[PDB]
């Protein structure tokens, strides 16, 4: 029965519900895992690679990237859908910017994303489905660090420690049970990296992993090769 | 632009081209064959026993007896009784694969207590008959809660006024669950063998599975009870990531596998499988470890199975 | 039909006569050939020559004879064939409309014909299985070959495809000269002419010309037979069912 | 079921409806052409040649598309005239833009082009019409290409469309010699590959039409040949059939 | 147009054996019945004596061959290849000349058209104002008929009326007069039936045309 | 009672006409003759069972046991449907009588007079495996992996069935060889049932179907039985789609009893001891579920087409002993991207050998190949990619 | 019924048409390519042609721009629009902004090209994949591949089409830095990994080269036959 209510993204199932949008999260679990935490010392991302050969250098599977000096977003789904809601969350950052002549909030700028992935079949934007990605913003301001994340259906929600992908389940609760509000950035990441090699195919060294973090101070930082190794030494 | 060969070119393409032994060789490959067939022929059938018992255990003595008088009787059910007419019962008879008749019967004790409806030997020649013949989730905690508080103090549903009922349909590893459940009333996947049921039930969640010999079933049993049928009102399907964990290390337990295996890893790559699936893929995995040659399967093997068994760049 | 008549007495009576040939070049007899093409080639005279002019026991299905009703007699008739061709080897095995026993096969379902299927498999068992035939040929022929199943066209099972295409007005010479040897003709008659009037006609096609012909001869009480006879008969036989709007037909340029 | 519209991919990656269009080329008339150092030439059949229609055109399937340029279509009636007053419209919009006339390849991928987005294209059929293009350029001499509904064109000695377009093209492999062909060896080579491939009694002079572009002066001159010298030719083909079959008797 | 009245003439016109058989006769419930009675019918004519076969309506077994993806079209198949090998097979046949009718043509397969098993193929056109003529002339006989009739009008007069509709005009007005009181019938009565069998159908939705 | 095997001579290592096998042949055949003339020499050299006869029926016939009752009454099934109540005489074994065994009784009076333990269906004993294929499987080329896997379930349960116990895992008691129309699918067969001490039985689905009544179940009955008795076995039943396609709710009798039969083969899968079974199939979607459920197949070997290096491997198996020539250069007809089963490559060889003779030429060459080749298959449009 | 739309998601979260595009993309001649230290080389198979047609008219490799190269593997027709389309944009960003087009800005704009072909429901996309084999304005081997889905990663020696998945296992196992030391090196790892699927070597071989601050350069068939024959002889060497 479920075959003529979800041939369109403007369908009704008797059950109230957009069975497409549904399908479009069931989506987002084919990609690879992604974890983010905060702390009151700023937030940390975590996201397990998934080089599907050697030979493919790392520097284009963009699984965490920079919006401007003061977020990171995390991603997992689709990487053109990753692509477009990348672009536009730097384009409103920078409008901001010029407009305001300050830096957008976590929040506003997650709220501008969701903003773009509403439009589902709106004849009056030119995207027709879901985008299939889910969004991890981890970042810095005036409220302190925050962390949010977003969903396909266009909702996002605060998250003081959050994963998505293929390891959402199982990531979820190893989060729960790890997570105490205070704690500090080492503490955290020890904790993700100790969570993605639990919830890793690979064993977790050097390469197949990228951490990422935002500190109330410096900017958004990628650990490079040296730090990976020294996190990795005593997770 | 083609030919047809002729008699000396044949001949020459045989003689010509060949080492010097080929017809010896050809004649003793003949003779092989021939005197394998030869020996064959002659091999001598052994005797197949016909079953005698050991000597010394034969009387002949009983045995002309019964030959003089045993009086064979074939074997038949009986369908009807006619009512019995009070006197002059006249049964009706049903001999298998040869015809139905009427009978008096005569002999026998009480024209009632002879038979009703069950198998009977009538004799050869005048059918009366002569000898009477002998013959995990919710899916489970809803069972749990409609089968064992009724099974230990069901005696509350009447205290409370309800009235405690019974039929339960097991629709969707339904086998296992419902023996759990149990943890007995095996049944086979007609009429006959339901009534032989219904006696065996009657002297004591009764567990049907996979549920006009068949519609005498039907309606036998719907009499008789107004119970588990095992379809495939309490719904049984895959189990959830932990319940795949769950039978992973079930499953895995009786086997010389590593010290630590990521069972949970092993339950989130494998979605939308069966019991049967888990148990083939433990299984696969033992026999990746042995085809390695190493008496301790690993996660590696294991892995191995799941790929094998269960089943890019666009999603990372 | 000089090749194919050539190829298919290759691959029956080659084997059977001279094995040795085979053994010393090392390679497995040829067991099957199908024949295929277009109504009125030959497909069937070419079968008939074969078995007038064969030595080996001649053993002909011919239709779905093989189609019986009673379930699972089929498979059976097919073992007892292959039986019997064994008994009396060398054996060559005609069978004629194979598409009939045995095409591409079907999800078996309540419109599916089960029994038919599994005739046919049984036959697939026969051709190549264990215990591999000895002396036993299978001529098949078809009309349409792309429907039979893939199974029967495995190499092993068809060791050859022969083809009969309609001839190439040397070969409707021919044709002409072999059916109107027992015609009395009458001088200036050109049946190249006459063959070259008849253009993609098969060997039927040919044959029905010369019956024609004859036919008209015979409606003058005469015993002759003239270009006009020939000419008359060749515009009856191939009486084309054109379409006429001329719309239809000039949508492509 | 993934031949419902154009724009639909088959499992496989099959484009059923571009492959429906390519295999309906086999129903246009018959048309083929050869490239030769002196020049080049096509000829055509006339599929339908009924006694009761005019000859107001002298040319069905040839068209002129610029001065050094011409091509033959085969396919649907309708699409061929659109796609032969695009092509005139694209040369002579590359003549207004540089001052020169455009070289065949770019005018081939100009339509090829259009083609393809036709294929890619929403609810629109493909231009179910192969083409046969010949023409002169001072980049490459004389050029023959052939294109396809699918918006594929490769450049070819010489080929053929249309009906019995398998046995064409097999006796042109088989006949045609590399680099020492003229133009009169072409004719003669085109005349007997359509008495082979027509398989309609004889070739009739009216039945067919054939034309040669061919650099005189310094200007490209396309000419089609008239009636009486496709007689001619006719006449000389069967007369060295005839010389043929008297030796060989 | 009068096929099956000229079978009917043969086995009245014939010496040999005549088998009248219908081409739907041959289709069966049970798998191979329909081959095993094709196959019975030409080998009881072939050993009875020269016989004439006589399968009208063939169109209900011999139809173009298609894949046909399923069981009874399969049968219904290989009944048609049954009599296609029965009609021209390995062993030959003799004196068995056979007769097929039908009301389209164009849907028989192509392999039972060959020149060989069909060389004929009769056309049995709708009769023309000669063949009109003919007809009116052999139904008007064995019937009384007013002087006043003039039948070339009915020839003439172009339509599309066949020999069955020829006889039926007759028949009617024939009915008409009988009730009319009068064995003799008049034009009046055969205008009245031409009208009845034209049944010239009306009311076509006008923009069409 | 044991394993059945099959008889097999030794096998000639060298395939060549040469001395060493000329010998070898010679004292295979010195072995045979000594072996018809012991034969000869011995055959040469050489009361109370005798009313045990006379009272034992002149015609006696064979029924089947049904219901034993007491310690001198049964019921026996006559093999024509009816079923009587039978005495049993002192003769017979005695607690050797079981439910399915095929008795001997008295014509007349129909008594069990004896049990004719060896009594087996014409059909299943003709089916039954006496000579052996000679297709080692040094005659397979490539199929390494699979010929591992059928190794791994029909012959290392054998020979070493002490890994499965070190681990406390079940054997897998049945595979099906699905593929393509043709590749290697029989020939694995052929070579399990060439080198296996077990007794092979070879059968096809459109065999186990019989008219009369239930002789359908009643043959699967008997054929898995006598696997049984005879232990190990393998029971290879090729082209098991005969029986076995998607089960449907049946609109015949014909149908129904093909159906019933299906179900008795899947419920005698259910009778674990060793006797494992090897499905073929050409098509393995049109296969109901149950049966590739994974507790009777266990495994499911595919049978892929050659790649380039097993295609080379075949054709130099199926060239090894034909006469190539120096000039053949064994790559461009391999690695022509296109279809080419094991069998393909036979008959490519086949037809190349022809060619050559038909060319007056006992040695193929690269013409004859690339002609064998043109003229052997007989079945994406020019340009469309590239 | 899940498929036959490009805008519509199964309960994997697929889009089975676009998957279907990549399949189509497997369906062409294979196409190699590899990054050197100041060489980066396109092989490509050539499939032959018969002898009355032509070759100049069919292309695999094909200059985007002065620094750049594109290596296809799919659709001809989509090729050829998919390559106008992305030199119009190289010289249009030259306009815009004084400075050549990067490799990785040029793969970027031909993946959101796709991408947007995919998006809507009244297109089709483009069944094509493509290798940009480049040297940035900086001086740098870049090699990026394009599927298409709208993704592109980038990788230093990857082969697409029929033999990609043999081609690529060939060249993770023979792919090292003292591989790649010189210019030639890389050039017979090209030929090596590309004679797998080839059958001459160099009757069905074309190479493309491009070398810092030099054009490119389309391999002689006899430089072609010259490479081989070198190959060959290390081969039996070794042997
Ligand atoms: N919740 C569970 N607890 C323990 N074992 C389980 C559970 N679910 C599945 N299994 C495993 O599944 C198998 C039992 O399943 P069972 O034989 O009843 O099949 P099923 O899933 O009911 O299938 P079907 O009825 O379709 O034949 C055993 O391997 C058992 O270990
Ligand atoms: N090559 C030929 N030489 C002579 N006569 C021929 C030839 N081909 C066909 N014929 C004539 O055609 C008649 C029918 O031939 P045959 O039945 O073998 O054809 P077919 O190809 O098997 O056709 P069908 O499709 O009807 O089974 C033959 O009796 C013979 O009269
Ligand atoms: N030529 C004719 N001459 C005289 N009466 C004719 C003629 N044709 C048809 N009829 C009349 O029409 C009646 C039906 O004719 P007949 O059954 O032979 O036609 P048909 O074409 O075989 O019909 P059908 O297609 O219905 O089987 C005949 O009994 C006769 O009454
Ligand atoms: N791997 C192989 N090695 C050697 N010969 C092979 C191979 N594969 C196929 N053959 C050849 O093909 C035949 C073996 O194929 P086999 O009968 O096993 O195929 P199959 O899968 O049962 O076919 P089908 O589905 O058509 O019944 C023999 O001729 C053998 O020579």
């Amino acid at each position: 029965t479920r075959s003529e209510y979800d041939r369109g993204v403007n369908t009704f199932s008797p059950e109230g519900r957009l069975f497409q949008v549904e399908y479009a999260i069931e989506a987002i679990k084919l990609g690879s895992t992604a974890i983010g935490i905060q702390t009151s010392e700023g937030v940390c991302l975590a996201v397990e690679k998934r080089i599907t050969s050697p030979l493919m250098e790392p520097s284009s599977i963009e699984k965490i990237v920079e919006i401007d000096a003061h977020i990171g977003c995390a991603m997992s789904g689709l990487i053109a859908d990753a692509k477009t809601l990348i672009d536009k969350a730097r384009v409103e950052t920078q409008n901001h910017w010029f407009t305001y002549n300050e830096t957008m909030t976590v929040e506003s700028v997650t709220q501008a994303v969701s903003n773009l992935a509403l439009q589902f079949g709106e004849e009056d934007a030119a995207m027709s489905r879901p985008f299939g990605v889910a969004l991890l913003f981890g970042g810095v301001d005036e409220k302190g660090p925050q962390l949010f994340h977003m969903d396909p259906s266009g909702t996002f929600v605060q998250c003081d420690a959050r994963a998505i992908g293929s390891a959402s389940e199982g990531a979820q609760s190893s989060l729960q049970e790890v997570y105490h509000k205070s704690m500090t950035l080492k503490e955290a990441i020890k904790s993700s990296l100790i969570i993605l090699k639990q919830v890793m195919e690979e064993k977790l060294n050097a390469t197949n992993i990228e951490l990422a973090t935002v500190q109330p101070g410096q900017n958004f930082h990628m650990f490079t090769k040296e730090e990976l190794e020294e996190v990795i030494k005593d997770i | 632009p083609i030919r047809a060969l002729d008699e000396g070119d044949i001949a020459l393409l045989k003689t010509y081209g060949q080492s010097t032994y080929s017809r010896q060789i050809k004649q003793v490959e003949d003779d092989i064959q021939q005197l394998l067939k030869k020996i064959n022929e002659l091999t001598g059938i052994k005797e197949s026993d016909t079953g005698l018992a050991p000597p010394a255990l034969w009387d002949l003595a009983a045995d002309k007896q019964t030959l003089q008088s045993e009086q064979p009787l074939q074997v038949a059910r009986c369908t009807k009784i006619i009512n019995a007419d009070s006197e002059d019962p006249k049964y009706i008879i049903n001999v298998k694969q040869f015809a139905k008749f009427v009978v008096d019967l005569s002999d026998q004790v009480a024209p009632t207590d002879i038979e009703e409806g069950m198998r009977v030997g009538v004799d050869r020649n005048k059918y009366q008959i002569h000898i009477p013949l002998p013959p995990c989730k919710e899916q489970i905690e809803k069972l749990r809660e409609v089968v064992e508080t009724p099974l230990l103090h069901p005696e509350r549903f009447v205290n409370l006024g309800i009235e405690p009922p019974k039929g339960v349909l097991l629709f969707g590893g339904k086998t296992l669950c419902a023996r759990a459940v149990a943890n007995f009333i095996r049944v086979i996947g007609g009429a006959r063998m339901v009534r032989e049921l219904f006696e065996m039930a009657r002297t004591k969640l009764i567990f049907f599975d996979e549920i006009n010999e068949v519609q005498r079933t039907m309606l036998e049993l719907i009499n008789q009870l107004d119970v588990l049928m095992a379809t495939n009102k309490i719904e049984f399907s895959l189990p959830d990531l932990e319940g795949r964990t769950h039978i992973f290390k079930i499953h895995a337990r009786s086997m010389s596998v590593e010290r630590d295996i990521r069972f949970e890893l092993l339950a989130r790559l494998c979605p939308n499988s069966t019991g049967a699936e888990i148990r083939s893929v433990c299984t696969e995995a033992g026999m990746f470890a042995i085809r390695a040659r190493r008496k301790i399967a690993t996660e590696k093997d294991f892995l191995e199975a799941v790929n094998k068994v269960i089943k890019y760049m666009t999603y990372n | 039909l000089d090749k194919q008549i050539k190829e298919i007495k290759e691959v029956i009576e080659l084997p059977v006569k001279h094995p040795e040939l085979f053994e010393a070049l090392g390679i497995a007899q040829p067991k099957g050939v199908l024949l295929y093409g277009p109504p009125g080639t030959g497909k069937t005279l070419l079968a008939r020559a074969v078995a007038h002019h064969t030595d080996c026991t001649f053993i002909r299905v011919s239709g779905s004879e093989l189609v019986q009703k009673f379930i699972g007699e089929g498979a059976r008739m097919v073992r007892e064939l292959f039986v019997m061709a064994r008994e009396h080897a060398p054996s060559i095995i005609f069978m004629d409309e194979i598409d009939s026993i045995g095409s591409s096969r079907l999800e078996g379902g309540s419109g599916g014909d089960s029994e038919v299927q599994r005739t046919m498999l049984e036959l697939l068992n026969q051709l190549d299985g264990f215990e591999a035939t000895k002396n036993i040929k299978v001529i098949m022929a078809t009309n349409r070959i792309d429907i039979l199943d893939s199974a029967l066209l495995r190499p092993g099972r068809i060791d050859r495809k022969i083809e009969f295409p309609p001839p190439n007005e040397e070969a409707r010479l021919d044709i002409l000269k072999i059916h109107s040897r027992k015609m009395n003709l009458t001088r200036g008659i050109n049946l190249r002419k006459i063959a070259e009037l008849m253009p993609g006609a098969s060997g039927a096609e040919v044959k029905g010309v010369c019956t024609e012909a004859g036919m008209y001869a015979l409606r003058e009480r005469r015993v002759h037979v003239t270009q006009e006879d020939f000419e008359m008969a060749v515009a009856k036989v191939m009486q084309k069912d054109s379409e006429k709007n001329m719309s239809i037909k000039k949508l492509w340029k | 079921r993934y031949d419902s519209r154009t724009t639909i991919f088959s499992p496989e990656g099959r484009l059923y409806q571009v492959e429906y269009a390519m295999e309906a080329i086999g129903h246009a008339g018959t048309c083929l052409g050869i490239l030769a150092n002196d020049g080049v030439l096509l000829a055509a059949e006339r599929r339908n040649i009924h006694k009761l229609l005019d000859e107001v055109f002298f040319s069905e399937k040839i068209y002129k598309l610029n001065e050094d340029m011409a091509c033959s279509v085969a396919g649907i009636t309708s699409d061929a005239n659109v796609l032969t007053n695009e092509l005139r419209l694209i040369a002579q919009r590359y003549l207004l833009q540089y001052q020169e006339p455009i070289p065949c390849e770019q005018l081939v991928t100009a339509l090829c082009d259009i083609k393809q987005a036709y294929t890619q294209f929403g609810g629109k059929r493909p231009f179910g019409v192969s083409l046969l293009y010949i023409g002169w350029d001072k980049h490459y001499g004389f050029q023959l290409y052939q294109s396809d509904p699918s918006g594929n064109y490769g450049g070819w000695k010489a080929t053929c469309i249309g009906n019995n377009s398998a046995a064409a093209v097999s006796m042109l492999k088989q006949d045609y010699k590399e680099g020492e062909m003229t133009l009169k060896s072409a004719l003669a080579l085109a005349i007997k590959v359509l008495n082979k491939t027509m398989d309609v009694s004889k070739l009739s002079a009216e039945k067919v039409e054939i034309a040669t572009l061919t650099r005189e002066n310094g200007k490209t001159v396309i000419r089609v040949l008239k009636q009486k010298e496709v007689e001619q030719l006719i006449k000389k083909h069967e007369e060295e059939e005839a010389k043929a079959e008297r030796e060989k008797k | 147009c009068g096929k099956t009245m000229l079978a009917k003439a043969v086995a009245h016109h014939t010496t040999a054996a005549f088998i009248r058989v219908v081409g739907s006769e041959f289709v069966q419930k049970y798998l191979g019945e329909g081959p095993r009675m094709v196959r019975d019918v030409f080998r009881l004519a072939k050993e009875n004596a020269p016989a004439i076969i006589f399968i009208d309506e063939i169109d209900a077994i011999a139809t173009k061959r298609f894949d046909a993806q399923t069981g009874a079209d399969r049968e219904v198949q290989r009944i048609l290849l049954e009599l296609l090998n029965q009609m021209d097979g390995f062993d030959q046949n003799v004196n068995v000349k056979v007769i097929m009718a039908t009301n389209r043509a164009d849907t028989l397969d192509p392999a039972l058209l060959r020149p060989g098993r069909l060389d004929r193929k009769i056309e049995f056109p709708l009769p023309d104002r000669r063949q009109k003529r003919l007809i009116f002339s052999t139904i008007t006989s064995k019937m009384n008929l007013s002087e006043e009739v003039d039948l070339e009008d009915y020839v003439a007069r172009p339509d599309k009326i066949s020999g069955a509709d020829i006889n039926s005009i007759c028949q009617e007005s024939g009915m008409l007069a009988v009730r009319e009181n009068r064995y003799i019938v008049l034009a009046k009565d055969f205008e009245k039936a031409y009208k009845t069998v034209i049944k010239k159908d009306e009311q076509e939705h006008e923009f069409y045309k | 009672k044991g394993p059945d095997a099959a008889s097999k001579l030794p096998l000639v290592t060298p395939h060549t006409q040469c001395r060493l096998k000329l010998l070898k042949l010679e004292r295979i055949k010195d072995y045979l003759l000594m072996e018809e003339e012991f034969i000869r020499n011995q055959e040469q050299m050489k009361e109370e069972r005798s009313k045990v006869d006379d009272l034992r029926g002149t015609p006696m016939s064979v029924g089947t046991l049904e219901e034993i009752i007491d310690d001198n009454h049964a019921i026996v099934s006559t093999s024509v449907g009816s079923e009587h109540y039978v005495s049993i005489l002192s003769f017979v074994d005695k607690d050797l009588l079981e439910p399915g065994c095929s008795v001997l009784l008295n014509h007349k009076v129909h008594a069990v007079i004896g049990v004719l333990m060896d009594d087996t269906d014409p059909l299943v004993t003709v089916m039954k495996v006496e000579k052996a294929p000679q297709e080692t499987y040094a005659d397979i080329g490539g199929l390494d992996n699979q010929i591992q896997e059928i190794k791994e379930s029909v012959e290392l349960p054998l020979t070493h069935p002490e890994y499965y116990e070190e681990m406390g895992i079940k054997p897998p008691k049945g595979v099906i060889l699905y593929g393509p129309p043709g590749t290697g699918k029989t020939l694995l067969a052929k070579a399990v049932a060439n080198q296996t001490s077990a007794t092979f039985l070879r059968v096809v689905g459109s065999e186990l179907i019989q008219k009369y009544l239930g002789d359908g179940p009643k043959l699967v009955r008997e054929l898995f039985r006598v696997a049984e008795e005879h232990a190990p076995s393998i029971v290879f039943i090729d082209e098991i789609d005969a029986i076995g396609t998607k089960r449907y709710d049946s609109n015949s009798g014909g149908e129904r009893e093909i159906q019933r039969t299906m179900l008795e083969l899947l419920n005698q899968l259910d009778g674990f001891d060793d006797v494992k079974v090897i499905m073929a199939t050409n098509r393995i979607e049109t296969l109901d579920p149950a049966l590739i459920r994974p507790g009777r197949i266990d495994r499911k070997i595919e049978f892929p087409l050659p790649d380039e290096k097993t295609k080379k491997r075949i054709f130099q198996i199926h060239t090894s002993r034909m006469t190539l020539a120096d000039d053949v250069t064994l790559d461009d007809l391999i690695m022509a991207k296109d279809d080419l089963s094991g069998a393909d490559i036979k008959a490519i060889c086949t037809e190349a050998g022809l060619m050559a003779l038909r060319e007056r030429r006992m040695k193929v060459t690269n013409e004859d190949f690339k002609k064998s080749k043109e003229n052997v298959l007989y079945k994406t449009p020019e340009g469309l990619y590239l | 019924s899940y498929d036959r739309a490009i805008t519509v998601f199964s309960p994997d979260g697929h889009l089975f048409q676009v998957e279907y595009a990549q399949e189509a993309v497997k369906k062409g001649s294979t196409a190699v390519g590899v990054r050197g230290r100041d060489i980066v080389v396109l092989g490509v198979e050539k499939k032959s042609v018969a002898k009355l047609q032509d070759e100049r008219t069919v292309r695999k490799i094909c200059a985007l721009d002065d620094n750049v190269c594109m290596a296809f593997a799919g659709l001809t027709a989509d090729a050829r629009i998919v390559i106008n389309r992305a030199r119009v944009e190289c010289q249009s960003h030259r306009l815009t902004v004084e400075d050549p087009v990067t490799v990785e800005y040029i793969t970027r704009y031909i993946a959101s090209l796709k991408q947007r072909y995919t998006q809507s429901n009244g297109r089709r996309p483009f069944g094509i994949s493509a290798l940009i084999v480049g040297f940035d304005f900086d001086g740098t081997p870049r090699l990026y591949q394009t599927d298409p889905s709208g993704t592109y990663h980038a990788w230093k020696a990857n082969a697409i089409g029929r033999g990609a998945k043999s081609v690529r296992e060939f060249l993770e196992k023979n792919y090292t830095d003292e591989a790649i030391e010189t210019d030639d090196l890389t050039i017979k790892l090209v030929i090596k990994a590309l004679l797998e699927v080839v059958q001459s070597g160099g009757k069905n071989i074309e190479l493309a080269v491009m070398r810092r601050d030099q054009s490119l350069k389309i391999l002689n068939p006899e430089e072609i036959e010259k490479y081989v024959a070198e190959i060959e002889k290390e081969k039996e060497e070794n042997e």
